[PDB]
């Protein structure tokens, strides 16, 4: 996109007959393999790492099943500077609570006395403000921030996109100082159980039917995220991959 | 002077203007 | 948002970051092969 790009390629076991239905609506993001070849894991690793700039390496941290029939693969990359960088001669260490009454030291970017998009919302679930700090191009970071020292969880639950999208809509240019954490971020996630609360009850495992895909029996059984996010005084970088297997 | 200080926990999100939502995050914690 | 806030609301008070369209590319892949209940939960992620 500039500054975000992505990729997706889906790998079939080699022994499996696939449907020309399935194969046409993936495009040509498909290959077939071998998973009893140890390399084969190596190699679908060293693509991602390379394609994230090295930010998600490995996204495969197991060995794979020499019995998988499919794996499919999602990887995300963004890099941006900020429109306006922070300088760092005004970064310095301040009190972050982390609850109320408890205060873990953070590493706070600052500027000062710059015009930024912004609105004050009122919910019933909570007050908040809301504003966006634009990188160089066509993206930005939107930061919800409660008014309420331990605010968020409320304003979290109420989050949508609809919501999300109305609250964007309302900023508008204001002069205001703004104080936010330097930080850099790893995670790794289990979607599987989040995705079964969410109602996908037939989806991973033996209930999960995919005999679309293939003349032979494929089931999903695990799909993990993995993901990176530096935020620094000059940029954003951020990347994340996704496998389902 | 208006202030925007987030020593708290926020939520913060990546985005294309005018468009979608790209990455979204919650900070709860220095690491 | 619907991913996020199930993600965040399972792992109360830790650091959260995702990138829902990076997901949501690849249960559109398993939609593809997905046939009844199957297709039909994972319809609305496409």
């Amino acid at each position: 996109d500039i500054s975000f790009k992505s990729m997706n390629k889906v790998y079939g076991r080699y022994s499996a007959v696939f449907k020309d239905s399935f194969l046409r609506k993936i495009g040509d993001n498909f290959q077939t393999v071998d998973f009893t070849d140890s390399r084969t894991v190596d190699a679908i690793n060293k693509s991602v790492d390379i394609f994230t700039e090295g930010k998600i390496n490995p996204l495969l941290d197991e060995p794979l099943s020499p019995d998988t029939s499919l794996l499919a693969i999602s990887a995300v990359y963004f890099k941006a500077k900020w429109l306006m960088p922070f300088e760092k001669e005004f970064t310095s260490d301040y009190p972050f609570y982390v609850s109320p009454t408890e205060m873990v030291d953070v590493s706070m970017m600052s500027m000062y006395g710059e015009a930024f998009n912004h609105a004050s919302v009122k919910e019933s679930f909570g007050n908040f403000s809301i504003i966006e700090l634009p990188y160089v191009g066509d993206t930005s970071m939107v930061v919800i921030l409660p008014d309420n020292i331990d605010g968020l969880e409320s304003i979290e639950q109420n989050l949508t996109d609809t919501n999300f999208k109305k609250w964007s809509d309302s900023m508008d240019a204001m002069f205001i100082d703004v104080h936010i954490p330097k930080f850099k971020v790893t995670g790794s996630y289990n979607l599987v159980d989040a995705l079964v609360k969410l109602g996908l009850t037939e989806v991973f495992g033996s209930t999960g039917d995919y005999s679309n895909m293939s003349n032979s029996d494929v089931s999903v059984d695990a799909m993990i995220h993995k993901t990176y996010i530096d935020v620094n005084e000059e940029y954003t970088e951020a990347a994340a991959a996704t496998s389902a297997l | 002077t208006n202030e925007f200080s987030a020593d708290h926990p926020f939520i913060y999100v990546i985005r294309h203007v005018d468009g979608k939502i790209l990455f979204v995050g919650r900070y709860s914690s220095p690491t | 948002m619907d991913i996020f806030r199930e993600i965040a609301s399972s792992m109360k008070g830790e650091n959260v970051f995702i990138s829902p369209p990076s997901i949501s590319s690849v249960l559109t892949i398993l939609y593809y092969g997905a046939n009844g209940s199957t297709a039909e939960q994972l319809s609305k992620y496409v």
